[PDB]
C-alpha cells in the first residue's frame, strides 16, 4: 500500500523490513529493501538481505527468473576487494539472465583480479557484444588486452573511447598507461625508434590531461617519469623531447613543493631551464626528476600505513640517481641518498630502495654500499640485481675473486641474464685469459639479444682486439 | 598448428623451370620457362589428380618468370579474376580468367591494357594491390631492370550501369635512390599502403603506394665483395609494421626483419648452417633464400630456400619452428618423379623456386579441419600443396 498507493518511502521500507524478518520468503520485500539500500549506496546491507534471501531457499521459484540477489552479493563482494569470492555469484547470476551486462562486466573484473586475464578479455568482449555502447566494458577490455600484451587493439579501443567521452579521467589515464607500457615494451624488445614516438605521443597526451581536465592522479606522474627515461636512455632521438609540452605540463599542475628536496638538487620549474649550455639529455634528466617529484599525495587521499610516501621518496631517489649516473654531478647523488634515506624510514622492508641507496654509496664509502646491497639480498632473496650490483662494487674496489664468486653465484641463480656472463668476461679480460673471455663476451652478447649497451660495445671491441692483426684473410667467412 | 602435411602433388608439371607461383580462392596459377601459364583448381575432391583439374595456356615464347593473380568480387554482382605475368622478354602480359557455363573449364582472355610507350619497358617483378581501402581502385605495382617501380590503378569498368571494359591508369613511378640505379629484383605492397622495392645491391626502398612518395631506404651489411649480396624476395607482415627481407650473402641466404614505422632493423632469422667443414654458421639457409610468405595471422614466416628446404619460422620469437625437406620422390605418381634433369644432374633435393600461403578455405579438402594451406614450386618442375595441421 505505502509502496504503490500512499507513496510513503520510509514507512514502506520499515514495513517490508518488518515483513522480511518474519517471512524471509517474500521476494517483494527483499527487492524493495535491497533496491533502497543499493541506491544508498550501502552494499554491505544489500549483500545481507540478498544473501539471506538466497540462503533462505523459500523463494527458489522466484529466483529462477530474477537474478539480482546473486549479482548483489557479487558486487558487495567486489567492493570489499574479495574478487575471488565474487565469481561464483556472478557466474550463477548469469546462468539465470545471460543477458545481464553489468554482471558480465563485474565477472570479468573479478577474473582480472585473479589473473585470468585472457578470460577477462573474453568476458568483456561478450559484455561489449551485448551492449556495444558500453564505454567501461571497452576500457576494461582495453586494459586486459594491454596486460596480455596486445597493445594495438587496446589502443584502438582506448582512443575510440577517449574520443567519445573525453570528459572522464579513468579513460585518459588508461590511454596514458597503455601508451607508456607500449613504449617500455617496444623499447625493451628492440624497437628503439618507435618507442620514442610512442613516448612523444604519450607525453602529449599527459599534457592534454593536465590542460583539459586538470586531473591529478598519483599515477600520471609515475607514467611520465617512466616515459621520460627513454629520451634519457636512447640519446639518438633525445631531440624529440618536447620542452614546451613539458613546461606546460608542469606549469598547469600545482605542487606544494619540498624545499628539503628542491634545495639538494637545485631544480625548480623556473630554475632548471634558466641554465644555459646544458645538453638535451640533462634537460630530460631534470624533467625526469621534476616529474617524479611533482607526484601528488592528493587531497582526500587515504594512504594505507604510509607505504605511498616511501614509494614517493623512493621514486624520487631512483630519478635523482638516474640523473647522477647520467650527468656525474654530486647534487643528484646527495639528493638520491637523501631521498632513499627519507623513503627507508617510512618503509624499511622493501629491498628495492636499499639497492638504490647502495648504488648511490659506491663512491663515497664501500662499507655502507655493501651493507645496503647485503640488506637488499636479504630482503628479497629472489632478486638477481642486488648480487650483480654488489659484484660490480666488488670490481670497483678491485676484489677479483669476490666479484667472480658472486657472479658464479649468479650463474647458479639466473644464467639467462647477460649481465653476470658479461661481468665474468670483464674479470677475465682484466685477468688476461682473453680467448675464454672472448667466448664469454660472445655468449653474453648472444644471451643479451641486443638488450644491453655494454654487451654490444664490449663484444665489438673484443672482436676487433682479436681480429685486427692476428692475420685473418678476407676469405674466412666466420 | 605449425606442422604442415602434404596433400596433393603434380610432378613434371612443366617442361621447364617453374619460377613463380600464386593463388586465390578459385585456383593456384603457376608460370614457367615454357611460357605456359597453368591454372590448377584449388577445389578438389578426395584422391583426385590435380593434373585432371589443371588448365594450361601459352603466353610467351621466351618464358615467364613472374606471375600474380587478383580475384575480387568487384560490384555486388560481378566477379573479377585477373592474372598478370612478366616474360623473360620483359613483356607484361595480362589474362582475364573465367569458367565455362556448365563444363566449368578455364578460359583465358588476354587483355591489352598497356600503351606502346609503356610496353617498351622491360618489367621483372609485379604485385597486385587488392581494393583494401588503400584507395578504392585495385592497383598494380611492377619493377623494371632500370630500377624503377611502376604504379598503376586498374579500373575494370567504364566510368562506373556496369559493363566489362578494363583500363590500367598509370598513377606513376618511384625511381631508385641510388646512382647508378640498380636492378629491382623484387617488390611487394603492404595492407597499410606501403611499397617495398628490393634491389640487387642489398638496398631496399620504402615508399607510399597512395602518394608515390619515397619514405626511406635501408641497406644490407657485409659488403666486402660487391657482387655477393642481392635481395631475392621482400614481403610485408599483414599483422604488424614488420617487413621481412630475403637477401643473399654469397652462397648463403639471409632473412632480416625490419619494422616499417621508423624503418629500423629489429632482428634476423638464422639457424645452424654449414661453414668451414666442421664449424657451424649462422645463416637462414645454407643456400640462397628464394622466396618468402607469411601466414594469414602473421605469426609464422615460411621461407623457401635453394637448398630444397622450406623453413617455417616464428616471427615473434625469431626462432625456427620447423623444416620441410623437398624430395624428387615426394610425388604420389611414380611416372611423374623427376630424379635427374636434362643434363643428368641429380634432383634428389630440389631447390624451392617459390612458396605461397593459401588462406583457409581456398584449398578444399575432405574430412580435414578447415584450415590454412601452403603451396610451393620446386626445381624438379614439381608443384606441391600442403595443409597446416590445425583446427577450426
Amino acid at each position: 500500500i505505502y509502496c504503490h498507493y500512499y507513496k510513503d518511502h520510509l514507512r514502506a521500507f520499515k514495513c517490508y523490513f518488518k515483513a522480511f524478518d518474519l517471512d524471509a520468503g517474500d521476494y517483494t520485500a527483499a527487492k524493495y529493501i535491497t533496491e533502497t539500500y543499493a541506491s544508498k549506496p550501502n552494499w554491505q546491507a544489500a549483500s545481507s538481505i540478498a544473501s539471506r534471501l538466497i540462503k533462505g531457499e523459500k523463494a527458489k521459484a522466484e529466483l529462477r527468473s530474477n537474478n539480482w540477489p546473486f549479482r548483489v552479493v557479487g558486487i558487495a563482494h567486489l567492493e570489499k576487494q574479495e574478487e575471488s569470492d565474487s565469481i561464483e555469484w556472478f557466474q550463477s547470476a548469469l546462468r539465470v539472465d545471460p543477458n545481464d551486462v553489468e554482471s558480465w562486466v563485474g565477472l570479468g573484473q573479478a577474473y582480472h583480479a585473479c589473473g585470468r586475464i585472457e578470460a577477462s578479455i573474453k568476458v568483456f568482449d561478450k559484455a561489449i557484444q551485448l551492449r556495444p555502447s558500453h564505454t567501461f566494458a571497452q576500457y576494461f577490455k582495453a586494459i586486459s588486452l594491454c596486460d596480455v600484451g596486445e597493445y594495438l587493439e587496446s589502443l584502438d579501443i582506448l582512443e575510440k573511447v577517449c574520443q567519445e567521452a573525453a570528459t572522464e579521467e579513468s579513460f585518459q589515464i588508461g590511454l596514458v598507461e597503455v601508451l607508456m607500457r607500449c613504449s617500455l615494451d617496444l623499447y625493451s624488445q628492440g624497437f628503439l625508434l618507435k618507442s620514442v614516438s610512442i613516448a612523444k605521443d604519450t607525453i602529449e597526451r599527459i599534457k592534454i590531461i593536465i590542460s583539459e581536465l586538470k586531473c591529478e592522479n598519483q599515477q600520471v606522474w609515475i607514467y611520465l617519469s617512466q616515459v621520460l627515461r627513454l629520451f634519457i636512455w636512447i640519446e639518438s632521438k633525445v631531440d624529440t623531447l618536447p620542452v614546451e609540452s613539458l613546461v606546460s605540463i608542469f606549469e598547469n599542475s600545482q605542487f606544494s613543493g619540498s624545499e628539503e628536496i628542491d634545495s639538494v638538487d637545485n631544480i625548480k620549474i623556473d630554475t632548471l631551464l634558466d641554465s644555459t649550455t646544458d645538453d638535451n639529455v640533462s634537460i630530460a634528466c631534470k624533467f625526469l626528476i621534476l616529474a617524479s617529484k611533482y607526484s601528488v599525495s592528493d587531497q582526500k587521499f587515504t594512504d594505507i600505513a604510509g607505504t605511498v610516501r616511501a614509494s614517493y621518496w623512493y621514486n624520487i631517489g631512483i630519478s635523482e640517481l638516474t640523473a647522477f649516473i647520467t650527468l656525474k654531478e654530486p647534487q643528484y647523488r646527495d639528493a638520491a641518498i637523501f631521498a632513499f634515506k627519507k623513503s627507508i624510514q617510512l618503509q624499511s622492508n622493501t629491498s628495492e630502495t636499499w639497492i638504490g641507496l647502495g648504488i648511490a654509496t659506491m663512491d663515497i664509502n664501500f662499507r655502507v654500499s655493501q651493507h645496503c646491497f647485503i640488506k637488499a639480498t636479504a630482503l628479497e632473496p629472489k632478486a638477481t640485481n642486488t648480487w650483480f650490483n654488489l659484484a660490480m662494487l666488488g670490481l670497483k674496489k678491485k676484489d677479483t675473486e669476490f666479484a667472480q664468486q658472486v657472479l658464479n653465484k649468479l650463474q647458479s641463480l639466473a644464467p639467462q641474464d647477460s649481465s653476470p656472463w658479461l661481468g665474468m668476461a670483464l674479470i677475465l679480460e682484466e685477468q688476461g685469459d682473453i680467448i675464454g673471455s672472448s667466448k664469454l663476451f660472445a655468449h653474453s652478447f648472444i644471451l643479451s639479444n641486443g638488450r644491453s649497451k655494454a654487451a654490444q660495445f664490449m663484444y665489438a671491441k673484443n672482436v676487433l682486439e682479436n681480429h685486427i692483426n692476428n692475420g685473418d684473410d678476407e676469405r674466412d667467412i666466420e | 598448428s605449425k606442422v604442415f602435411i602434404a596433400t596433393a602433388n603434380a610432378g613434371k608439371a612443366h617442361d621447364a623451370d617453374i619460377f613463380s607461383v600464386s593463388a586465390c580462392n578459385s585456383f593456384t596459377v603457376s608460370c614457367s620457362g615454357d611460357g605456359y601459364l597453368k591454372v590448377w583448381d584449388n577445389k578438389l575432391l578426395d584422391n583426385e589428380n590435380p593434373k585432371d583439374k589443371s588448365y594450361s595456356h601459352f603466353v610467351h615464347k621466351s618464358g615467364l618468370h613472374h606471375v600474380d593473380v587478383l580475384q575480387a568480387i568487384e560490384r555486388d554482382a560481378f566477379e573479377l579474376c585477373l592474372v598478370a605475368t612478366t616474360s623473360f622478354s620483359g613483356d607484361l602480359l595480362f589474362y582475364r580468367i573465367t569458367r565455362e557455363d556448365e563444363t566449368k573449364k578455364v578460359i583465358f582472355e588476354k587483355l591489352d591494357l598497356l600503351d606502346s610507350d609503356m610496353k617498351k619497358h622491360s618489367f621483372w617483378a609485379l604485385k597486385w594491390g587488392a581494393s583494401n581501402d588503400r584507395l578504392l581502385s585495385h592497383r598494380l605495382v611492377a619493377t623494371d631492370v632500370k630500377g624503377t617501380t611502376y604504379i598503376w590503378k586498374f579500373h575494370p569498368f567504364a566510368d562506373e550501369t556496369l559493363n566489362w571494359s578494363p583500363t590500367l591508369e598509370l598513377q606513376g613511378t618511384v625511381e631508385s635512390p641510388m646512382t647508378p640505379s640498380q636492378f629491382a629484383t623484387s617488390v611487394d605492397i603492404s595492407e597499410r599502403g606501403l611499397i617495398a622495392t628490393g634491389f640487387n645491391n642489398g638496398t631496399v626502398q620504402i615508399s607510399e603506394l597512395s602518394t608515390l612518395r619515397p619514405l626511406y631506404n635501408f641497406e644490407s651489411q657485409h659488403s666486402m665483395i660487391n657482387n655477393s649480396n642481392s635481395i631475392r624476395s621482400v614481403k610485408f607482415s599483414p599483422q604488424g609494421s614488420l617487413l621481412a627481407i630475403a637477401h643473399d650473402s654469397n652462397s648463403f641466404g639471409c632473412i632480416t626483419l625490419y619494422e616499417t614505422e621508423f624503418g629500423e632493423r629489429i632482428g634476423s632469422l638464422s639457424v645452424p648452417t654449414h661453414s668451414s667443414q666442421a664449424s657451424l654458421g649462422e645463416f637462414a639457409h645454407s643456400s640462397w633464400v628464394m622466396s618468402l610468405s607469411f601466414n594469414d595471422s602473421g605469426e609464422t614466416l615460411c621461407s623457401a630456400g635453394w637448398d630444397g628446404k622450406l623453413r617455417f619460422w616464428d616471427v615473434k620469437t625469431k626462432e625456427r619452428i620447423t623444416t620441410l625437406n623437398m624430395h624428387c620422390d615426394d610425388i604420389e605418381i611414380e611416372e611423374d618423379i623427376l630424379a635427374v634433369d636434362e643434363h643428368g644432374d641429380s634432383l634428389a633435393e630440389p631447390g624451392v623456386f617459390d612458396v605461397k600461403f593459401l588462406k583457409k578455405g581456398w584449398r578444399s579438402g575432405m574430412g580435414a579441419d578447415l584450415n590454412e594451406s601452403l603451396c610451393c614450386v620446386c626445381l624438379d618442375r614439381s608443384i606441391r600443396w600442403f595443409r597446416e595441421a590445425g583446427g577450426k
